């Protein structure tokens, strides 16, 4: 960016994030959310969405 | 009854070695399925 401002956001689609591979849910890892000891969540597997085909 | 008296020092419990390797570094994900049968593919693609 040439311009003052670099933040940028981007909109994802809830279809995107899930388990990599489709792999079936561990106990830290349900849905793509990875998580914690406690409720929380730490960080989600965003895949790539090909129109193309595959 | 029986008059003698002992203390007890070290208690171990001994175990074989064992660790799977072979699931650690090959099969890495697991794909739970409720059908009855799993079908696996392949596709010969040579292409002249």
């Amino acid at each position: 960016s040439s311009r003052l401002f670099r933040t940028q956001f981007r909109m994802v689609s809830p279809k995107r994030i899930s388990n990599p591979n489709n792999t079936g849910d561990s106990r830290n890892c349900r849905a793509g959310v990875q998580i914690n000891d406690s409720g929380a969540a730490l960080g989600y597997y965003v895949s790539e969405d090909g129109y193309p085909g595959w | 009854s029986m008059y003698t008296t002992a203390q007890l020092l070290a208690a171990n419990e001994q175990k074989f070695k064992f660790d799977p390797l072979f699931l650690r570094l090959f099969f890495r994900e697991s794909y739970p399925f409720t059908t009855e049968k799993v079908y696996l593919s392949q596709i010969p693609g040579l292409v002249n």
